[PDB]
């Protein structure tokens, strides 16, 4: 009939291929399709949802509601850095959020983050918080004007409960391994520019909410499997 | 302002900076979609109204609260009784949770409303969460630490698990809203109804399930050192099938 | 992006079940056929996966990678026979059940030196989509969390060949793949280990909760 | 000749296939077709003719 | 509705007939070759399906799975001879007879590591149809209800290889297909078992008249 | 289906050949190309630039 | 000047890697696996020739030719797997370990009688072309000359087939062929042996440095 030739990779099952295969129910008429809310198209959507990062991750907050947030203190004697952490998308605290773990599912990701601040204070209690960045290379500030000598913001809480600060792209490549790094990640530091302060009979510490989210630019390459997970059970039926 | 919605009205609703459960709002089935062929009609205005659950009380060791829908509602006036007597079933909300408090009070609920939240048991082993557990009606399930019956059969205690394996902290991958007591006081959600299917039977299937988490604990130097969480539930294109004769 | 799409992230193919199969002398029927429930929460790496959404639909592709071993005696060439039963049809329970030469299941033969088989499957629910999560009851008021709309066939195999049987090991490698998908509702990432099928069950006995997040000594030094 | 590249799946015999094949007696015309009356072309008309319930299935 | 077709209903393809031939060493002859006259009122589901129409038209689509077993002394490699012997031919009656390279038959030949054999029939008949059912005789007045316009031919087999035999059993399932089918004059599904073929008796000895019809104890509760 | 005929050769692994396969990562999206100065594209550009010649190519 | 194009030059395929994979009995997981960092750089002719450029850029064509060896009772069918895992995904260190079945990984079963196994890889770098050379250091100041961005990923192999173990070797010859080559600053051709991999190292323990050039006694005389 039709002379043909057969090339190298015939027969051979490819775990990656793409090739139709009949169908085993081919009279089978599956049934229609309804709106059902809420359809995801892609994992970007998941990125840019702004989630909570446990950001006292000690050992004595570790498996409450607690290790989401920071405690802020109105005594003139607490050390003026708050808390520190990197901003590799897979470093810990991170690794465990919306876009961390999503992340841990690719190996080269690239773009910006979004961190986002939230004053869990009393509505008269007021302070004056540094938000400070530092760009991978250095190691991270040690004192408050190390801090504001750098990239930074002075958030004053009174009358606005919230602030964003976008974290930008660095890096010699165009995406960057998946796998956190310190030499090549940078910093968010959080400084008191000003301790708590309050009117009579009221709480005198307030809590401190984080979240983190992509942006518009971040996106993701190369999938693996997320090593956040491990299982190591039965998985009994 | 204040919403008045059939014989019921609830003031401090104000302005709409609600928000819309996936972007969609709640609808009447349409006959596209519609399981037999299309129904005639289903307009019914009747059990489209406020439901106000009693008051909670949040104090500084709450950990948190769930209520399931519709389940929670199952014995409001005409939805609940609508419900008992169809097969069949589908309606949308509009959740409406607000606390009292003064600029003296600090604290932070997370109220996120989740779809086919699906509960995980209390004990390890080959147990399972009970029916009457997940159907507590409009009394909600409170986070306790007292120990409970049918062991086996009670759900998880585990709030910052999501109680079903999941992080708090990335609810808020579900619609939500944050109650920072020195901002807002309240928060509400509009949601449509979401299933794999048309209509259901409300008796065994919960499609939305409300979660109130204190992210940040309740703090305040008052007399009484607690404060209150009102709820009220509003049902949203409510249709029903398979009517059966009542007062039987 | 378009590495980032449903079809990327959930499409691609993986093994959901290992089957294996031994030739027994005792009788001739006994146990020989293996019949498996389709289910792809059996890989907690794959379930962990699609528990990303509430709901998924999609087409099926099976691939199957047989694995013939021969102890000795030879019995080098033997026909096998997979076949599948779709949701609702009666499965079979002897390695000569009619099930076997029914025309409403789907059977594909292969002997060894043959192309690998495959096949696909349509959404097979009754539903418009497979629950990923079922925060619901039986009919019974029970075994709440499965769905019964969810049920997706099974696959079973048997060896044809009659007496060149010399006890002989099979394994049948199933791959399936995910074709065209779409999901709603997605759901924060599982963060313990599983421990039932069909459960968010999490507690492990006489173990402590372990999750993802790694602690530090103190929260200045990142 | 033509470049060609198998894929997984051929030489299968799969029961519910639809390819073609050689006809064993090519030559063959077979018998005209004629006009039989009550040609079913669909199993819904069977279904559509209403028949007797056995409403009394009693061992009696 | 399209599922509801006669086409998908007829038109799914069944195990007609089971075919083994085993090596037989006293003669070489001997009775080696199998011939089966095609029917498919053989089996019973496949039977009822039919039953289910008066007159039935079709074009046919047979495809042979060979199952080779070998009991010791390999000969691995034979070659297997199928052939179709059409309606009035005459067919074999010994592994040698000229029948087996007659031109006017159509066969197919068969070495293991090949492709499962398959080739089509048109429709057969001297009538416009195949008779389910006939109300009438012989042409002697006798052998009432079959009907001769109905014959399709048969199905032989026989082992061409000559002394590399070392008894082994051959299994051959045959697969048929109704193609473009078409039915006339729908008839009630049978409610009994079947007892001959070609004959709607029904009678069994010793034993009552089982039907389907589940009984319950009173009609006032269902 | 469609009739063919294998030509002798089919199946052969030529080092020398010339024939599409499979990706084996069918989804990743390659790093984009930006420009590096120097780009060669035939080995006479090589052989154009004159090069020192060890003329004095003795033991000493 | 065709025959000189870089495609033509370095887009020969040739053999990059031998590799061999024993039968163990003690241990059915052993060593039984087989990884390798893909590296081209590996066989001096492939390696002088790439280094005549100082970046490169291409997309690859993998080609495996397995060649199995039975010293002794049969165990003539056997199946084998191939995987190839992708830059920063974990590789095994086991015959069973999960990454066998991960479906981020790709793999190529390969059953004897088949035909060769081939693949092809896209331009992996997260940089925009390939190092021939580095003049830099790692981020430890440490292992100067190897880049990381180099990467390729890694070949793996395992016997899938389960007792069927007769202690047979397999030897699996995985040639390379660049596709859609760019090259970028050319460089002198490399005038000594190599000594080691990711080095322009060229000193020789007590052995004096020996070029291509050949000296004659007297200028004056060709």
């Amino acid at each position: 009939g039709l002379p043909v030739f057969i090339t190298p990779g015939s027969g051979q099952f490819l775990t990656t291929d793409d090739f139709q295969s009949p169908c085993a129910l081919p009279w089978y008429h599956p049934t229609k399709e309804i709106s059902i809310p809420g359809e995801v198209k892609n994992l970007v959507e998941i990125c840019q949802v702004d989630s909570l990062v446990p950001i006292n991750n000690t050992d004595t907050y570790i498996n409450s509601e607690n290790m989401y947030s920071v405690v802020l203190q109105s005594s003139i004697n607490a050390p003026d850095k708050i808390f520190s952490i990197r901003t590799d998308v897979a470093s810990q605290p991170l690794a465990t959020t919306l876009i961390g773990e999503i992340s841990s599912y690719f190996t080269h990701w690239t773009g910006s983050l979004r961190f986002s601040f939230m004053f869990c204070g009393t509505a008269n209690t007021t302070v004056k918080l540094l938000l400070a960045y530092t760009p991978p290379g250095i190691a991270e500030p040690t004192t408050r004007k190390d801090a504001m000598l750098g990239t930074h913001v002075i958030w004053d809480v009174g009358l606005q409960s919230t602030i964003s600060m976008v974290v930008p792209w660095i890096s010699a490549s165009h995406y960057r391994n998946t796998s956190p790094g310190r030499s090549t990640s940078g910093y968010i530091t959080c400084w008191y520019q000003t301790r708590l302060v309050i009117p009579p009979q009221t709480p005198p510490t307030a809590r401190l909410l984080c979240f983190v989210s992509g942006c518009k630019d971040f996106c993701l390459r190369m999938a693996r499997d997320t090593n956040l997970h491990l299982q190591s059970g039965a998985i009994a039926q | 302002i204040q919403i008045t919605r059939g014989d019921s009205t609830i003031t401090s609703q104000d302005v709409a900076n609600a928000i819309v459960a996936y972007g969609v709002w709640p609808h009447y089935l349409s006959s596209k979609d519609a399981s037999a062929i299309d129904k005639p009609s289903q307009p019914d205005t009747s059990s489209n109204r406020f439901y106000t659950l009693r008051s909670v009380t949040w104090s500084s060791s709450s950990k948190g609260w769930w209520w399931k829908l519709p389940d929670a509602l199952k014995d409001m006036g005409i939805f609940g009784e609508n419900m008992f007597y169809h097969y069949l079933g589908r309606s949308g909300y509009t959740i409406h949770v607000q606390c009292n408090a003064s600029k003296f009070h600090q604290g932070t609920l997370i109220v996120a409303l989740i779809p086919e939240h699906q509960i995980a048991s209390a004990l390890h082993g080959n147990v399972n969460v009970g029916y009457n557990y997940t159907h507590p009606g409009e009394t909600g399930r409170e986070v306790k630490a007292e120990t409970r019956l049918n062991p086996d059969l009670q759900p998880t205690e585990e709030y910052w698990l999501n109680f079903d394996g999941t992080l708090l902290g990335n609810i808020t991958i579900f619609p939500h809203q944050f109650i920072n007591l020195r901002s807002n006081n309240s928060a509400t959600i509009i949601a449509p109804y979401v299933n794999a299917v048309p209509m259901d039977s409300m008796r065994s299937h919960n499609n939305w399930s409300l979660v109130i988490i204190p992210i940040c604990p309740l703090e305040t130097s008052s007399a009484i050192n607690t404060i209150p969480i009102t709820i009220s539930i509003s049902p949203m294109c409510a249709e029903f099938s398979g009517a059966r004769a009542k007062r039987q | 992006r378009d590495e980032m799409s449903l079809e990327s992230f959930l499409g691609r193919s993986g093994c959901i079940h290992e089957s294996k199969l031994e030739v027994t002398l005792a009788n001739y029927n006994k146990e020989n056929f293996t019949v498996w429930a389709i289910n792809l929460q059996e890989m907690a790496q794959i379930r962990r996966k699609f528990e990303l959404f509430t709901y998924t639909r999609f087409d099926s592709e099976i691939t199957l990678v047989p694995c013939i071993s021969a102890l000795s005696q030879d019995i080098g060439h033997i026909t096998m026979q997979y076949m599948y039963v779709p949701p609702g049809a009666p499965v079979p329970n002897s390695r000569d059940d009619y099930a076997w030469q029914s025309g409403t299941n789907a059977s594909v033969f292969w002997q060894h030196g043959q192309a690998y088989p495959r096949f696909s499957l349509p959404f097979l629910s009754v539903a418009s989509a497979y629950y990923m999560f079922y925060d619901g009851y039986d009919e019974q008021d029970q075994n709440y969390g499965t769905a019964n709309t969810n049920n997706m066939g099974s696959l079973c195999s048997r060896i044809v060949t009659e007496k060149h049987i010399h006890k002989v090991h099979i394994m049948t490698r199933i791959y399936h793949k995910a074709k065209h998908v779409k999901a709603w509702c997605p759901r924060p990432p599982r963060a313990l280990e599983y421990t039932r099928a069909h459960r968010t069950n999490f507690k492990i006995e006489d173990r402590s909760i372990q999750t993802a997040i790694v602690t530090r000594p103190i929260i200045t030094t990142a």
